[PDB]
C-alpha cells in the first residue's frame, strides 16, 4: 500500500525515504486535571466511607472475601428461588390432597347422615 | 474535581486583554496566597495566560450570555 | 500539515481535483495588500496546527485567472471548503478568527453523516453551475 | 357468596351421564367436506368389481374422525371434575 | 422443509396413517392440569382413576415396572393405601424375580411395596385368557400417539361404524384410536360404573378423564416429577437472564478496557544492522519439518 | 468468459475491493502475502528472514492491527474517510507490479 | 395504453396531488383549480356517453358555471391582495424558515441592536 | 417530564439552503467582523 | 481501575448504537449478505421438492 | 440516573457508530531513547480511546478497584451458585 519490495541491502532500520512527523504537527499532552466522571450515588461521602470499610475490612483478607462471594452465591440462589416457588404453590392450592380428603370426608359424614 | 469557569474565577470578562488578565490574577494572589480557592485561581490563570491555551479554552466553550 | 504554495491557477486546480480533500484551506493573497505579510505567518502556523485541513496558498498576482474561478472580492482571503463545497469565507487578517471558523468547521463536518456512494468530492463551479442551470438559466431563456 | 349457593342448572355431566352422541351429532355440521369425501371415497369403491386390497376408504374416513373429535373431545372435558385450571395461570 | 397436514403423518413422522393421532393435541386441545404452565396434578383426579384401575383397569392389564406406594403424599396415605391394595392378592408364581426375598407358597394380600402385577400369571395366560390377545402394559404406554389423550381417546370413542369394505371379526371391535382401527377389547366403561369413595358422578368421560390422569401419573419422565422440573427449569432461566449483564460487565468490558491501548512508531538510523531479524526465529514444530519439508 | 465479464467484475472484483476499503486496506494486503503466510508459514518466515528488509511484512501487520483493535473492541468498524483515501491512493499497478516480483524472486531463488 | 376510465380517475387525483405539490402562488392554485374543474368534466362526459345518462352532460355545463364564478372570485381575490401588504407568494407572508426556497431573509427593521 | 432548559420547537428551526454551515439563530443580525471591514476599506 | 466500567457501551442511542452498528454493520454485513441467497435457494428447492414427494404419497393413499 | 445517563451518552458524535479520531493523531514519548527518532509518518491510530476511555478519578482510584472486585464477586457467586 505504501512502495516497493524492500531487500536486505538496506542496513538501516528505517529507510531515508520514509517521511517523519515534525514537532509541530504532534499532538501536545494536556497537563491539568479534568473533572471527574462519576454518578450521582457514588458523589455521596457516604458511599465512598462504605467502600472504604469495606475494602479495608474484607478486600484485604482473602478468606473474609471469600465469604462475601459465598453470601453472594447465597443471595443469587435465594433470589432465583423463592418468587418462583411462592408463585408456583399459590397457583396450585385448590389441588392438594388435603382438599381431596375434605371432599371425601364431607360426602362420607352426608352418607353417613343420610 | 469538578467543572469549573476560568473567567468566573479570575472576575474578568472573556473580551479582556492579558494585561487585565495578569492585574487581576495579581489582585487575587495577594489576598489567598498563603487552599482551594488559590489552586482555582492558579489553574484559571495557567489556562488563560497563553494565548494558545485561552483560544483552546474559549473554542470548546461556546459561551452564553449573562 | 503544510501548506503548498502555487502561482499557477492550472496547477493548483489540478493539484486539487486529484488530491480530493474532505477538508481545504485555501490562502488567496495579493500584493496590493500591506497586510498580507502577517496573513502568511498565520496560514503557517494554523497549517502545522491543523491536520485534517489541506492548507493551499495561491498568489493571486501570478494566477490572476483563480481569483475569478474562486470568486474572490478582497485578499487576503480564507477559503473552507468540506468535499470541495464552499464551508465558509474570512475576508481580512486575523488569526483567532481563522482558528475559530476552521474548529466550527471541523466539528460540524465531523458531525455529519453522508449515505454512500453520496460522499465523493467535487469542484468548486460545480455548485454554482449546477444552480445556475436550475434558476438563470431559465431566466435568460424568459428575459432574452 | 357463590359456591356456598345452591347450583340453578345441573347439567348431564353433573349427573353422571355420557353427552357424546349429542356432541357428536352436533359437531358433524363442521366437517361436512370430510364426510362428503368419505361418502364419495364410498361410492367409488362399491362400484369397482375388483379392486387391490391397498384400497380402502379408512383414510377419508380418518380424516372426517379427526375433524370430528377436534370439535368434540375438548368441550366435554372443559366440563368435568379435576379439569378447572388454577388461581391464577 | 414443509411437510403436508392432509396425508396424516403429522410433522414429517410416518407410519401412524392407519389410526386418528392428532386429535388430543393438534387438532383440539385437551386440557390437562399437569400439563399447563405453573400446573400440577389434581390430587382427587388421581385418587379417582387409581379407583377406577383397581375396580376395573386391574382386572385384565398390569404396570409390572411399578409399584403401589407411587401414590403416597400425593394421593393416598400410607393406612388406606394399606388396606385398599390388600384388597387384592398375589402369587409367588407372580413375581418376575422371585429371590430368596419371598418366601410364600401361597396366595397372600398385597402390600403397598408390591409390583401392580395382573391377576394372570404370565402375559400368555393373558392371551388365552383374553381370546388371543394381550392387555399391553401400562408401564410405558406414555409412548402412544397423544400419551395421555391416547389413554383418554381410547376410553371413550366407540360410537362409530366401519365404512365400506372393512369387516370387522367375532372378538374384535372398530376403535378409530387403535392402530388399524379393530381393537379386541369390549368398551368396558360404562355410566355409573364406579362408585367413587368423594361422591364426584361418575359418568364414562370421567372415569376416562380420571383413569388417563392416574396412568400418567405413574409414567417416567412425564409424570409425578414433571412440574416441578420445569418450574427448576424457570428458576435457572431466571438465574441467566439475571446473569447476563454481569458476564457481559467482565468479558466484554473488560476487553474493551484491556483493548484502549497508545501505539508510537519512530524513526531509528542509528547504524545497528537487524541482525536478529536476520539470524533469528524458533518453531516447536521443526523436530517436525526438519528433514522433510523445503529441502 | 467474455459474456460473463460484468457478474465476474461485480462479484469477484468490486466485492472484495469494497471489504477491503472497509477495512482501510487495499488488494495487498490480500494478494501479495497471503494471511496463512503471514502468520503460520516456516518457508515464508525463512524468505523473508533471509532476503526482506523488516518494513514490508511489518507495515501489513501494522495496518491490519490498527483496524483490529478498534474492530474487536466494538464489531462493525467502518474506517472514517481519512484512512478510506490513504488506502483508494494506491492502484493496482504497483500491486501487480509487486506481486510480480516476489513471485519471480520466489520461484527463481 | 390504458383503459379511459382508470386514466380519467387517475388524471384527476394527479391534478389534484399536483396542485398541492406546486409553490403556494394564489395565481398558480387558480390555474390548477381551473384544471381539475376540466378534468371533473372530461370524466362526467366520458361516464354520460358509458351509460347512457343525460345529467352528466348537465354536469359538464354545471362544472362550467360554477368553475366560472371561483375563477371571478379567485381573480377579485387577487386583486384584494394587492392593496394589502402581501405577496402573492404566500410563502412569504411568514418568518417560518423554509429550505426550499434560496433566498428567504427576513430581519428586524433596525439599524442596530446595541448603543453601549 | 418538562424540562425547562430546552426551549426549541418548531417555530425556532434556522435551517437555510444557502449557508451549508447552520447559522447559530434564526435572527438574521449578524455584524461583520473588524478584520473584514478594515480590508473592504484599504481595497 | 481509571477507566469506565462499561465504555462506549450506548453512545448515539438505541437507535444508533444498537439498530444501525449491531444490525447493519455485524449480523447483515457479515453474515446475511453470504449466505441469504444460497440459504434461500436451498430452502426454495428442498420446500418444492418435499411438496413433491408429499403429493406422490397422497396419490399413493387417496385413490379419489 | 438511567435516563440521564442514555441522555448524555445520546449526544455523542460518532462515525458510523465509532467514536473514532476525525484527523491523523501523532504523539512522541518526550523520554524516549535517544536513538528513536521523530514519529514516522505513518497513521498507527485510528482511534483516541487512551485519552477518551477515562473517568479521571486518580483522586481515587482504590475505590474503582473494590467495585471491580465486587462486579467479579457477583459474577463468580452466580457460577458458584450453580455448581453447588
Ligand atoms: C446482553 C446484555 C448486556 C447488558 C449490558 C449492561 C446493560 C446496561 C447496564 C447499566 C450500565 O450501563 O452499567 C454500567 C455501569 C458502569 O458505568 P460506567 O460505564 O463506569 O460509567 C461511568 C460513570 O461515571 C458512572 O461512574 P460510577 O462511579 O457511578 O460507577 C457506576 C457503578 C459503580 O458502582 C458499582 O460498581 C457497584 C458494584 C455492584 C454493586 C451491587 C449491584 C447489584 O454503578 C453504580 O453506581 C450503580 C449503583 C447501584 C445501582 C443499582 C440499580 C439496580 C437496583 C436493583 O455499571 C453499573 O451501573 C453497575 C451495575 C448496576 C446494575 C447491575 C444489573 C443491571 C441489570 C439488571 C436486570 C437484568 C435483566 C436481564
Ligand atoms: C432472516 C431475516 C433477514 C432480514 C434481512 C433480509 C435482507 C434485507 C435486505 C435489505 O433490505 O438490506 C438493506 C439493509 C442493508 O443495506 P446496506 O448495508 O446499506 O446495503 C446497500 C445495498 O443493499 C447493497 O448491499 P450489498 O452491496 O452489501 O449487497 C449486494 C447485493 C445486491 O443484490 C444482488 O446482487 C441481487 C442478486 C440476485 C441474484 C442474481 C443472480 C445473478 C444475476 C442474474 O447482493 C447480495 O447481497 C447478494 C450477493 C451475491 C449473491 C449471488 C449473486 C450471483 O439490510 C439490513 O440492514 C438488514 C438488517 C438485518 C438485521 C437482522
Ligand atoms: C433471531 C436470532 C437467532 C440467533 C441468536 C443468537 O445465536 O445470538 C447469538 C448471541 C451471541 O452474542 P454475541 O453475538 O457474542 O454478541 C452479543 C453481545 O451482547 C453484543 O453486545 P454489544 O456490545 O454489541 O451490544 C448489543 C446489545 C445491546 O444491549 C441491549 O440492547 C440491552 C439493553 C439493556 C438496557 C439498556 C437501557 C439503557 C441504558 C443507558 C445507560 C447505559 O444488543 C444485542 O446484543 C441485541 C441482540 C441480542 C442477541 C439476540 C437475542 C435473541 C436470541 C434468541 C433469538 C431466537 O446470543 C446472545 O446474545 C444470547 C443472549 C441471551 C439469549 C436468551 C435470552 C433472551
Ligand atoms: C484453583 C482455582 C479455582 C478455585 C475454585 C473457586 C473459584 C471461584 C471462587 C473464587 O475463588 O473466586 C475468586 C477468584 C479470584 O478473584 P479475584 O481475582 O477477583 O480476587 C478476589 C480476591 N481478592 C479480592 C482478595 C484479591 O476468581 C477465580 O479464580 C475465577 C475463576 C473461577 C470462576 C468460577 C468457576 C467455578 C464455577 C464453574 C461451574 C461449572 C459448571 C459446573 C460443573 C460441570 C461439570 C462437572
Ligand atoms: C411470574 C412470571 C410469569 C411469566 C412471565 C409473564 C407471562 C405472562 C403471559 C403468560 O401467562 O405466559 C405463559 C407462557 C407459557 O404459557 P403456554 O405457552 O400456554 O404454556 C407452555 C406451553 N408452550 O409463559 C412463558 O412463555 C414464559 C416462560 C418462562 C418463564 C418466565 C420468565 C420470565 C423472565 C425471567
Ligand atoms: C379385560 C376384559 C380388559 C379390561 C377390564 C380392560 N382392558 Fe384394555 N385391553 C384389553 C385387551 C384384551 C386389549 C388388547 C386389544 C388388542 O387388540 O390388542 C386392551 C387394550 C387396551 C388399550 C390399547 C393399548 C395399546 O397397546 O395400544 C388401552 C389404552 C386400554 N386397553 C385401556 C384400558 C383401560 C383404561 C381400562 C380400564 C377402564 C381397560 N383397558 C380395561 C382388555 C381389557
Ligand atoms: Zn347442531
Amino acid at each position: 500500500v505504501y512502495g516497493k519490495l524492500i531487500f536486505n541491502n538496506i542496513k538501516e532500520y528505517t529507510p531515508s525515504w520514509i517521511k517523519t512527523i515534525p514537532y509541530s504537527q504532534v499532538t501536545k499532552p494536556i497537563l491539568r486535571k479534568q473533572p471527574q466522571i462519576v454518578g450521582k450515588i457514588n458523589a455521596d461521602p457516604k458511599v465512598k466511607k462504605f467502600w472504604v470499610f469495606l475494602r479495608e475490612n474484607v478486600q484485604y483478607y482473602p478468606f473474609l472475601w471469600q465469604f462475601f462471594i459465598l453470601g453472594t452465591s447465597f443471595v443469587w440462589f435465594h433470589v432465583c428461588y423463592d418468587p418462583w416457588l411462592a408463585i408456583y404453590q399459590a397457583n396450585n392450592a385448590h389441588r392438594s390432597l388435603e382438599t381431596a380428603l375434605t371432599k371425601e370426608k364431607a360426602h362420607k359424614k352426608k352418607l353417613a347422615e343420610q | 474535581t469538578q467543572k469549573l469557569d476560568y473567567y468566573a474565577v479570575l472576575g474578568v470578562d472573556r473580551l479582556a486583554t492579558a494585561e487585565q488578565i495578569k492585574d487581576s490574577y495579581r489582585k487575587l494572589a495577594m489576598k489567598y496566597h498563603p487552599a482551594r480557592k488559590f489552586q482555582e485561581i492558579a489553574e484559571a490563570y495557567a489556562v488563560l495566560s497563553v494565548e494558545e491555551q485561552r483560544r483552546a479554552y474559549d473554542f470548546l466553550n461556546q459561551p452564553s450570555p449573562y | 500539515s503544510r501548506v503548498r504554495s502555487f502561482n499557477d491557477f492550472k496547477a493548483a486546480k489540478t493539484y486539487i481535483d486529484t488530491l480530493k480533500p474532505k477538508l481545504a484551506c485555501l490562502y488567496f493573497r495579493a500584493d496590493w495588500n500591506p497586510l498580507c505579510e502577517q496573513a502568511d505567518k498565520d496560514f503557517d502556523k494554523l497549517s502545522d496546527t491543523h491536520l485534517e485541513y489541506e492548507f493551499v496558498k495561491i498568489d493571486i498576482d501570478k494566477a490572476p485567472q483563480a481569483k475569478g474561478y474562486f470568486a474572490v472580492r478582497c485578499e487576503p482571503e480564507f477559503l473552507l471548503l468540506c468535499l470541495g463545497q464552499e464551508m465558509t469565507r474570512q475576508t481580512g487578517q486575523n488569526q483567532r478568527n481563522l482558528e475559530h471558523r476552521l474548529f466550527k468547521v471541523q466539528e460540524y463536518v465531523k458531525g455529519l453523516n453522508f449515505p454512500a456512494g453520496m460522499d465523493t468530492y467535487e469542484e468548486f463551479h460545480e455548485q454554482y453551475m449546477a444552480e445556475h442551470t436550475q434558476l438563470d438559466k431559465e431566466i435568460n431563456e424568459w428575459a432574452r | 357468596s357463590s359456591g356456598d349457593l345452591p347450583s340453578a342448572t345441573l347439567s348431564m355431566i353433573q349427573q353422571g351421564q355420557d353427552p357424546k352422541e349429542l356432541v357428536l351429532q352436533h359437531c358433524k355440521p363442521n366437517c361436512l367436506h370430510w364426510e362428503q369425501k368419505l361418502k364419495r371415497c364410498e361410492a367409488k369403491l362399491r362400484e369397482l368389481v375388483n379392486a387391490d386390497p391397498e384400497m380402502s376408504c379408512m383414510y377419508p374416513l380418518r380424516d372426517w374422525v379427526t375433524c370430528v373429535e377436534a370439535c368434540v373431545q375438548p368441550q366435554i372435558i372443559s366440563q368435568l371434575v379435576g379439569a378447572q385450571k388454577g388461581r391464577i395461570w | 422443509f414443509i411437510y403436508r397436514d392432509d396425508i396424516g403423518a403429522f410433522w414429517g413422522i410416518k407410519g401412524y396413517e392407519e389410526l386418528v393421532t392428532e386429535v388430543g393435541t393438534h387438532k383440539g386441545h385437551n386440557y390437562w392440569p399437569q400439563f399447563s404452565f405453573l400446573g400440577t396434578y389434581d390430587s382427587g383426579s388421581v385418587r379417582r382413576g387409581f379407583q377406577v384401575f383397581a375396580r376395573n383397569c386391574g382386572n385384565c392389564h398390569g404396570m409390572i415396572y411399578k409399584k403401589y406406594d407411587y401414590l403416597l403424599d400425593k394421593a393416598y396415605r400410607q393406612l388406606e393405601l394399606a388396606q385398599m391394595v390388600s384388597d387384592f392378592t398375589i402369587h409367588p408364581a407372580h413375581q418376575h424375580f422371585k429371590q430368596y426375598y419371598y418366601q410364600e407358597w401361597d396366595e397372600r394380600d398385597r402390600v403397598i411395596c408390591d409390583h401392580i402385577y395382573p391377576p394372570y400369571f404370565s402375559q400368555d395366560q393373558a392371551k388365552n385368557a383374553n381370546g388371543g390377545v394381550w392387555p399391553t402394559d401400562f408401564s410405558k404406554i406414555k409412548l402412544r400417539p397423544g400419551g395421555i389423550n391416547y389413554i383418554y381417546n381410547i376410553s371413550t370413542g366407540y360410537h362409530f361404524t366401519p365404512p365400506f369394505g372393512m369387516d370387522v371379526p367375532k372378538g374384535k371391535y372398530f376403535n378409530p384410536y387403535f392402530d388399524h382401527m379393530i381393537i379386541g377389547m369390549p368398551r368396558q366403561l360404562v355410566d355409573g360404573l364406579v362408585d367413587y369413595d368423594d361422591g364426584t358422578p361418575a359418568s364414562t368421560p370421567q372415569m376416562a378423564y380420571d383413569v388417563s390422569n392416574f396412568i400418567n401419573f405413574m409414567q417416567r419422565r412425564v409424570g409425578y416429577k414433571r412440574p416441578d422440573k420445569m418450574v427448576r427449569y424457570y428458576m435457572v432461566f431466571t438465574g441467566g437472564l439475571l446473569i447476563l449483564p454481569f458476564k457481559y460487565f467482565k468479558t466484554k468490558a473488560y476487553y474493551r478496557n484491556l483493548l484502549s491501548l497508545r501505539w508510537e512508531m519512530y524513526a531509528v538510523r542509528d547504524g545497528v544492522y537487524y541482525n536478529h531479524f536476520k539470524y533469528g526465529g524458533y518453531n516447536s514444530r521443526a523436530y517436525q519439518f526438519r528433514g522433510y519439508f523445503w529441502a | 468468459l467474455r459474456a460473463l465479464e460484468p457478474l465476474l467484475a461485480k462479484f469477484i472484483y468490486r466485492w472484495r475491493l469494497d471489504i477491503a476499503h472497509q477495512r482501510g486496506l487495499t488488494l495487498e494486503d490480500s494478494l501479495l502475502f497471503m494471511d496463512r503466510e503471514l502468520r503460520r508459514c516456516y518457508f515464508f518466515e525463512t524468505v523473508a528472514r533471509q532476503n526482506l528488509h523488516p518494513y514490508t511484512v511489518l507495515f501489513m501487520k501494522k495496518r491490519r492491527a490498527r483496524y483490529y483493535k478498534v474492530e474487536r473492541g466494538l464489531r462493525g468498524f467502518y474506517v472514517p474517510d481519512w484512512v478510506r483515501k490513504e488506502a483508494e491512493e494506491r492502484q493496482l499497478s504497483e500491486t501487480v507490479d509487486n506481486i510480480f516480483n516476489w513471485e519471480n524472486f520466489v520461484y527463481r531463488e | 395504453m390504458l383503459t379511459w376510465i382508470s386514466f380519467w380517475s387517475l388524471i384527476f387525483w394527479l391534478i389534484l396531488i399536483i396542485l398541492v405539490l406546486k409553490p403556494k402562488n394564489f395565481i398558480s392554485i387558480l390555474f390548477m383549480s381551473e384544471l381539475t374543474w376540466l378534468a371533473l368534466y372530461c370524466l362526467s362526459l366520458l361516464f354520460g356517453a358509458i351509460y347512457c345518462d343525460i345529467t352528466l352532460l348537465s354536469i359538464s355545463f354545471f362544472i362550467l358555471g360554477v368553475a366560472g364564478l371561483e375563477f371571478s372570485f379567485g381573480i377579485l381575490i387577487a386583486i384584494l391582495y394587492k392593496n394589502l401588504n402581501e405577496s402573492l407568494n404566500t410563502d412569504l407572508n411568514n418568518n417560518n424558515n423554509n429550505q426550499n426556497i434560496f433566498d428567504k431573509n427576513f430581519k428586524t427593521p433596525l439599524e442596530k441592536i446595541n448603543w453601549q | 417530564f418538562q424540562d425547562n432548559q430546552d426551549r426549541s420547537r418548531v417555530e425556532t428551526n434556522s435551517a437555510t439552503w444557502a449557508h451549508n454551515l447552520p447559522k447559530e439563530n434564526k435572527f438574521n443580525t449578524e455584524t461583520l467582523e473588524k478584520q473584514e471591514v478594515e480590508s473592504r476599506i484599504l481595497k | 481501575s481509571n477507566q469506565f466500567i462499561n465504555f462506549h457501551f450506548m453512545l448515539g442511542g438505541f437507535r444508533t448504537y444498537v439498530l444501525e452498528r449491531f444490525f447493519k454493520q455485524v449480523w447483515y454485513r457479515r453474515n446475511i449478505r453470504t449466505f441469504w441467497f444460497p440459504v434461500l435457494i436451498s430452502y426454495t428447492s428442498g420446500c418444492i421438492t418435499m411438496r413433491m414427494y408429499d403429493n406422490n404419497c397422497y396419490d399413493y393413499f387417496y385413490f379419489s | 440516573g438511567v435516563l440521564s445517563e442514555y441522555n448524555q451518552r445520546l449526544s455523542k458524535k460518532l462515525h458510523k457508530g465509532h467514536l473514532v479520531e476525525d484527523k491523523p493523531t501523532f504523539f512522541v514519548t518526550s523520554s524516549r531513547p535517544g536513538n528513536f527518532g521523530d514519529h514516522i509518518d505513518f497513521k498507527v491510530n485510528i482511534d483516541n480511546w487512551f485519552d477518551e476511555n477515562r473517568v479521571h478519578n486518580e483522586h481515587e482510584t482504590d475505590i474503582r478497584r473494590t467495585q471491580i472486585y465486587t462486579l467479579n464477586a457477583i459474577y463468580y457467586g452466580g457460577l458458584l451458585s450453580f455448581a453447588r
